RNA sequence: AGCGUACACGGUGGAUGCCCUGGCAGUCAGAGGCGAUGAAGGACGUGCUAAUCUGCGAUAAGCGUCGGUAAGGUGAUAUGAACCGUUAUAACCGGCGAUUUCCGAAUGGGGAAACCCAGUGUGUUUCGACACACUAUCAUUAACUGAAUCCAUAGGUUAAUGAGGCGAACCGGGGGAACUGAAACAUCUAAGUACCCCGAGGAAAAGAAAUCAACCGAGAUUCCCCCAGUAGCGGCGAGCGAACGGGGAGCAGCCCAGAGCCUGAAUCAGUGUGUGUGUUAGUGGAAGCGUCUGGAAAGGCGCGCGAUACAGGGUGACAGCCCCGUACACAAAAAUGCACAUGCUGUGAGCUCGAUGAGUAGGGCGGGACACGUGGUAUCCUGUCUGAAUAUGGGGGAUCCUCCAAGGCUAAAUACUCCUGACUGACCGAUAGUGAACCAGUACCGUGAGGGAAAGGCGAAAAGAACCCCGGCGAGGGGAGUGAAAAAGAACCUGAAACCGUGUACGUACAAGCAGUGGGAGCACGCUUAGGCGUGUGACUGCGGUCAGCGACUUAUAUUCUGUAGCAAGGUUAACCGAAUAGGGGAGCCGAAGGGAAACCGAGUCUUAACUGGGCGUUAAGUUGCAGGGUAUAGACCCGAAACCCGGUGAUCACCGGGAGAUAGCUGGUUCUCCCCGAAAGCUAUUUAGGUAGCGCCUCGUGAAUUCAUCUCCGGGGAGAAUGUUAUCACGGGAGACACACGGCGGGUGCUAACGUCCGUCGUGAAGAGGGAAACAACCCAGACCGCCAGCUAAGGUCCCAAAGUCAUGGUUAAGGGGGCUAAACCAUGCACCGAAGCUGCGGCAGCGACGCUUAUGCGUUGUUGGGUAGGGGAGCGUUCUGUAAGCCUGCGAAGGUGUGCUGUGAGGCAUGCUGGAGGUAUCAGAAGUGCGAAUGCUGACAU
């Protein structure tokens, strides 16, 4: 549960920098955005 | 205008190797040493094209001297007699007649002795 | 006949490509000058402070000009009322 | 019967019939040249050169064809300076058949 | 000089400096080369070592020596157009016309037209004149002739104002109508 | 529309059967067609006791390009191309060479 | 044509007999080496053993002038004891001294046959007499 | 006549199979079989199987006279890597 | 007048530039070459300058 | 079939849809899994008919 | 027993050749947003399904209506089962709709994304559950409630609207570095660059003078070419950079300021009708046969036909006439953009007077921040008061010149492409092009941001090997059969090298250091009818990590020179228009006149008061394109650091992306042939020791007095003969060297030794091969254009090793590289001989001068020259692509692979055997991703 509590989708989406990271992931087109 | 260098490079390597056959393994198969072996063989051939004249001159002189000694005259005295007898026969022909027919060489040496004095 | 066409000898050079192989080697602003050819025949080129800009011979805003001579004299142009160099009276009148 | 004659600066001892190799000589293929120079004639009692350039001996020979020798690759370059210079050489030659030897 | 009309045996007066000047080989070659180079569409590009996707300096992967790396001197889209002086162009056209006149590759006719836009009529007309690969230059372009000649690959049709140095060379024979001859004479001065 | 339809007498213009007539069985969606006895293949079917195995070598009919078959008309005995023409209400095929409606 | 080359298959060699009594070691050995090498014959060829077999008799009769009887040393004995025990060894070493180094040189040297007594088992070969 | 039989992509080292193949090259099949029978080397089984297959192919595809068959050309070639596999080849012919 | 004969005898590789210039003036551009010369004191001095490598006859 | 039942009222559309679904879907799914029903035509046919009825029954009565 | 060599036959290998459903770079048009009526992107399902792509969403490869089309169809892999339809309800295409699970701004609460858990209202009910809507925040409007505070408000509730998030560039605004370079801090550049945040846009911003200029005058904003890389700024250094004006694309100026006169007047935006023109499906659409090869014809051969269609693609090899197509002519139930006349709602044609923007400028008073600190110091605001008239007045630069602010708006030309359709390419063709032609941002690596690959081809058609046999009911293989081919078998076009094997012929087993080269027997195969001939090996003898691919002086802007072409005292266009490589455009730039400090003069010109000073020019032609040799700036021929900053991810014990192709210094590498000439490591001043500016040597082109060198005489430079291809000097382009070593001679210093020092003579090597002294760059002879199984010689030698005198005429000598020599040693003489790549003899090639045929070559010759490092000059070979080229070769056999022969001084070229099975390309020109043997180079394979 440690991995999800920090790198999980909700935790990443919570902060603006995580939103930017997810946007970059979407732009690149990776199969899995978070895990 | 991209050009692939494969064809010309392979042709050049094949041409270089075609004249390096029989060089004890690597020097006949590895290009990096085959080229050096070919160059060295060429240089040795260039030197030997000249050394051949020296070697054959020495062999002819030895044969002429050996034939003359059978007739009781040394090579230097035989050459002196031929020169003073106005004989233009070359050493190659002298050696050839000496090794083929002895009567001709006996006549040569007798004539050389006659004009020696 | 596009095949036959070819340039003159020495026109195009290959251009050396070094690094390939071993055997391949490697008051002033308003001052101007008038020449005899200038205003030689401009259909009304009478010497004057005007009718010189229109002919488009020297500048646009030029207002002062001389009669300096540089060879090629073939017109008996008469100069009066404008500056004339001391040496200009020999060839202009000839 | 073998005759010794010089044509291109080197003497050749040639027996009757057998063809011999000589330098290039400006003579037509059909023409039959006479070698006015003879240095020896061989018989039961061979006649020696009483005087150089025996005038009494003349060799008759006919040229069959000209040509070039085997290709020779010469590397004038030396000293091992990582340079390649393989020039080619093919010396001109003429094969001549000799018929008739005069003593 | 005088050009035989081939139909009325009437000569056409044309300036010697236009249809009779000496053939300047170098000028014509330069003009045709410039015309060919002007048609180039230099649309190409390669990725330099700073454009190939990647990152890091663990030397660098994007170096030209490395596989899948950038090109050492990657090209960029460039314009190959070459300036040609008006005087040089006119001189080249005059020289080409004079050479065509000398080699009898140029013929003049009264009027060249067909009744209807039918390729069969044009083919028959060219056959009657023993013409297979020709450039017909005219004045006011005729719709019928233009439509008829469009399909025939060997035959081309154009107006006097649309002639080019390459066109007058690549085609075996040129048929300039009298009106076209006058128009070209005026254009070349 | 389609120039070749079911049960149309055709002649194979090219491809090992120049002149052999036939009758079209079906037309494939990829542009090929199957005709009666023009292309015979000797398929070596894998045996299967069930599913009604034909047995041994199956001498069956292969598919050929539609471009290699031309409609055959008994009026002249030679294959000729077929175009489309509008009737009063419908569209019908007709050969060339005097436009004889099919 | 090409200069004649001796064929080892058809080399003609004739036996010879040489007596060493009253002859200098150096000069006799030099003559022997010249005869073994085949240089005397007109058919001499550097790469072919065209010489002839030679038999040396009375090796103990070797004569050398000067004080060489003590100076000479072969391998650390002295010349006197060696001539007393094995006269043939002196001649053998001398002749070896005048021949090329290599398998051909050894082959040529093997032809020489040196003995102290006049009698020899090779008389069945009709060895010719040679003078020096 | 000449009968071929080969095994491709064998799971064995080329040198190991060659060690066994050299023991029968130029030998008669009648003795080759019983020589390979008692050989304890692993490649012996593979070589024996290939030789038996060659003999069977000669039998079915030829008339008779299996006794006189001789091992003429037997060789092992290097094969594709992943432990380099080996291609064994045996040729049996009466003459 | 009387014409003298001069023939180069020895090489000139290991010689001073003055000797080489003298040989060039004498016309001896190759060893063994035989050339004619006139009878003047200049020729005498030229021969005297280099005599260990030339012969006069 | 597609349009003949368009004129049918909403109540009978409801009843026929209920019958078709609750009977055919269950029966086909059960027999389709028990090894029976060698033919799959009915499986698609019933689903398509149910979809067609579903498209009606909303605009006809205003949903 | 192994090893080496050559040939034949095989395996891993996947280079090379041919091909494209993939990319790269651009042109022309559309469009520039999507979403709480639930976006971008995902999870799970859905078919008769074991799996993937695509479609779709519990109505789940689909549903309803209307049109086109229809005899086939139910999407594909990759088939099968089961089914529908065939003349109008099969299927396919398009318009309009219905359905549209869950996560995701997620929005009823919770949470670990696709999960769990509730309330209210309504329908249904098997009265248990089920089915639909709402239940997050802020802001705004109407209403009801509603404390401080009676009313009223803040707040709550109800009804309605907007935002919440995603997205490539462009626009505005606010933040905002560092490395580095300028002779060196500061300063500037770096750079308002990198990077961060907010906003609407289809474009944005700006847009109409209280502007400039000078007494002539331009007149809105934005953009392009000149002016001009000019004036100017700048430790006048790197570097930064104008304006006026001229030529162009667009050219539109308006409204209110508050009243009056006839009214609602034209125009404007919205709201409907009718036509035309498109978009979203579509219909018609010309004209070939025989023959010969050939698996197959579209190829050759003969004769016909269409062409407003010879653009293109497929079809058993290359198709105008086989098919789809193209030109052309037509087509719309429905939705939709544009252009019109039309009923209607709102700003309302035109004239007059006002007004001309007021608590405003100005006056200040004190600050801060604009890099700008009072420094040369300009600028925004107030915490704060005052405050002027309305053209007769005010602002800016006493006269004079221009405008009427403190109110507002304004399309046009202008920047970019996330996306849509067409087209094009001297762009690439699987180690290229994108990282990705294939199930790629996948496998895989890291907890994380992030990093990130390898991998194409059977065949025309699977006709994908029935059947038999070995084997374990395997893997694999041998037959049979299909196929033109199985030398196409699913590891499937072509199939090279390294590497590993079998057979044949030859040679060879103690440590040499080379396994090469000249001679050369022997052995096996073919000649030849013998001549010692070719191939394979090489006893003996003189001399003496690998393979294939990729990878490096390119491009842009200025300046100088050379060759070449047009015009010529003229040359020449840029932007732009354009019938678009034509023509127009002379705005603009260079030159024709220089001298002179400026001034001034002028084919003449100055200094001093003028020169007994020397002028500087004309008489030499400049300009515009093309190609090339240099220089400078950009990354600058290619590869190779530590460090600093910014934005993020982890503190489970710093890392990822970007500035950045950073910046230094110093190594390493730089790929085809031939010919001619051919260096240097030395000197002067500076010396911020970085070097610099010159001198000096080399080469090429031009000019020059016949210049210079050697020898003689005369005088302490002058004259005279011949020889030297001007070897002499000047000009211009381009170089290299700029740390030289050794040694004889004359030295200073000194062991009166020097390889410590720098000089003039120099010779050797660098950059010169060969002979001799055993070898040995420094000792002597001697400068290799090529071939010859020719001769004569120099230094040195003549007993053997080892070619040549045990030579002769007289003496001395007992000392003893190898044996040894009593002369086979030393001192002299003579005749000889050996002795090099020196010289000569024959043949052959190339450069440079003169004389006579030809005036480009080709000849009688004449002669001469031809070692070469760095460097300069000249002439050529090779590969991709473009025009020539719809021409030519080519299925009777292309490209490629592999042998042979011929040919060229060589780079290379031609023919042909086998394999290969469809492309290649002559001649002449044009453009290069153009030539590999190393860069601890990279990729794959093979070794160890």
């Amino acid at each position: 549960l440690k991995r999800n509590r920090s790198h999980g989708f909700r935790a990443r989406m919570a902060t603006k920098n995580g939103r930017q990271v997810l946007a970059r992931r979407r732009a690149k087109g990776r199969a899995r955005l978070t895990v | 205008a991209r050009v692939k260098r494969g064809v010309i490079a392979r042709a050049r390597h094949k041409k270089i190797l075609k004249q390096a056959k029989g060089y004890y393994g690597a020097r006949s198969r590895v290009y990096r040493v085959a080229f050096q072996a070919v160059i060295k063989a060429g240089q040795y051939a260039y030197r030997d094209r000249r050394q051949r004249k020296r070697q054959f001159r020495q062999l002819w002189i030895a044969r002429i001297n050996a034939a003359a000694r059978q007739n009781g005259i040394s090579y230097s005295k035989f050459i002196n007699g031929l020169k003073k007898a106005s004989v233009e026969i070359d050493r190659k022909i002298l050696a050839d007649i000496a090794v083929f027919d002895k009567v001709a060489f006996t006549a040569l040496v007798e004539k050389a002795k006659a004009a020696l004095a | 006949r596009l095949n036959t066409l070819s340039p003159a000898e020495g026109s195009k050079k290959a251009g050396k490509r070094l690094g390939r192989g071993i055997g391949s080697g490697l008051k002033a602003a308003i001052t101007a000058e008038i020449r005899l050819s200038d205003l030689a025949k401009v259909e009304g080129g009478v010497v004057d402070l005007n009718t010189l800009k229109a002919a488009n011979i020297i500048g646009i805003q030029i207002e002062f000009a001389k009669v300096i001579l540089a060879g090629e004299v073939t017109t008996p142009v008469t100069v009066r009322g404008l500056r004339v160099t001391k040496g200009a009276r020999a060839a202009i009148e000839a | 019967m073998y005759a010794v004659f010089q044509s291109g600066g080197k003497q050749h001892r040639v027996s009757e019939g057998q063809t011999v190799r000589l330098e290039k000589l400006d003579i037509a293929t059909g023409e039959t040249v006479e070698f006015a120079e003879v240095l020896m004639i061989a018989n039961g009692e061979e006649v020696k050169i009483g005087v150089p350039f025996v005038d009494g001996g003349v060799i008759k020979a006919e040229v069959v064809a000209h040509g070039r020798g085997e290709k020779v690759k010469i590397v004038k370059f030396r000293r091992r300076k990582h340079y390649r210079k393989q020039q080619g050489h093919r010396q001109w030659f003429t094969d001549v058949k000799i018929t008739g030897i005069s003593a | 000089m005088e050009l035989v009309l081939k139909d009325a045996q009437s000569a056409l007066t044309v300036s010697e400096t236009t249809f009779g000047r000496d053939f300047n080989e170098a000028l014509v070659h330069q003009v045709v080369v410039a015309y060919a180079a002007g048609a180039r569409q230099g649309t190409r590009a390669q990725k330099t070592r700073a454009e190939v996707t990647g990152s890091g300096k663990k030397g660098s992967i994007k170096s030209p020596i490395w596989r899948s790396g950038g090109v050492t001197f990657a090209a960029r889209p460039q314009d190959h157009s070459q300036k040609v002086n008006k005087k040089m162009y006119r001189g080249a056209l005059k020289s080409i016309l004079s050479e065509l006149v000398r080699q009898d590759r140029l013929i003049v006719v009264e009027k060249f037209s067909v009744e209807a836009p039918k390729t069969k009529l044009l083919a028959q007309k060219l056959k009657d004149m023993a013409l297979e690969d020709v450039l017909i230059i005219t004045g006011e372009l005729d719709e019928n002739l233009f439509l008829a000649a469009r399909n025939l690959h060997k035959v081309d049709v154009r107006d006097a104002t649309g002639i080019d140095p390459v066109s007058l060379i690549a085609f075996d024979k040129v048929v300039m109508t009298a009106d076209a001859v006058k128009q070209v004479e005026e254009m070349l001065a | 529309a389609a120039k070749i339809r079911r049960d149309d007498e055709v002649i194979v213009l090219t491809g090992k059967d120049k002149g052999k007539r036939g009758k079209v069985k079906n037309v494939l969606s990829s542009g090929k067609v199957i005709v009666e006895g023009i292309n015979l293949v000797k398929k070596h079917q894998k045996p299967v006791p069930a599913l009604n195995q034909p047995g041994g070598i199956v001498e069956k009919e292969a598919a050929i390009q539609v471009s290699n078959v031309a409609i055959f008309n008994a009026a002249t005995g030679k294959a000729d191309r077929v175009g489309f023409r509008f009737e009063d209400g419908k569209k019908v095929r007709f050969f060339k060479s005097n436009s004889e409606t099919i | 044509m090409k200069t004649f080359t001796a064929k080892p298959e058809t080399v003609k060699r004739d036996w010879y007999v040489v007596d060493a009594t009253g002859k200098t070691l150096g000069r006799l050995a030099t003559e022997l080496a010249r005869r073994l090498r085949g240089k005397h014959k007109a058919e001499y060829t550097p790469h072919v053993d065209t010489g002839d077999y030679i038999i040396v008799l009375n090796a103990d009769k070797v004569a050398v002038t000067g004080n060489k009887r003590t100076d000479k040393v072969y391998y650390q004995a002295t010349f006197e004891e060696m001539i007393a025990r094995r006269p043939e060894r002196v001649i053998e070493i001398a002749v070896k001294g005048m021949l090329p180094k290599g398998p051909l040189g050894r082959a040529m040297f093997r032809k020489l046959k040196v003995y102290a007594g006049n009698e020899h088992n090779h008389a069945a070969q009709q060895p010719q007499v040679l003078d020096i | 006549m000449e009968t071929i039989a080969k095994h491709r992509h064998a799971r064995s080292s080329a040198q190991k199979v060659r060690l066994v193949a050299d023991l029968i090259r130029g030998k008669k099949v009648s003795q080759a079989l019983d020589i390979l029978t008692y050989t304890n080397k692993k490649a012996a089984v593979l070589v024996k199987k290939v030789l038996e297959s060659a003999i069977a192919n000669a039998e079915h595809n030829d008339g008779a006279d299996i006794d006189d068959l001789k091992v003429t050309k037997i060789f092992v070639d290097e094969g594709p890597s992943m432990k380099r596999t080996s291609h064994i080849t045996v040729v049996v012919s009466d003459r | 007048a009387k014409t003298i004969k001069i023939t180069q005898t020895r090489s000139a590789i290991g010689r001073l530039p003055k000797h080489k210039a003298t040989l060039l003036g004498l016309g001896l551009r190759r060893i063994g070459h035989t050339v004619e010369r006139e009878d003047t004191p200049a020729i005498r001095g030229m021969i005297n300058a280099v005599s260990f490598m030339v012969k006069v006859e | 079939m597609k349009a003949k039942e368009l004129r049918e009222k909403s109540v009978e559309e409801l009843n026929t849809e209920l019958l078709n679904l609750l009977r055919e879907q269950f029966n086909l799914r059960m027999q389709a899994a028990s090894g029976q029903l060698q033919q799959s035509h009915l499986l698609k046919q019933v689903r398509r008919d149910v979809a067609r009825v579903k498209t009606l029954l909303n605009e006809k009565a205003g949903a």
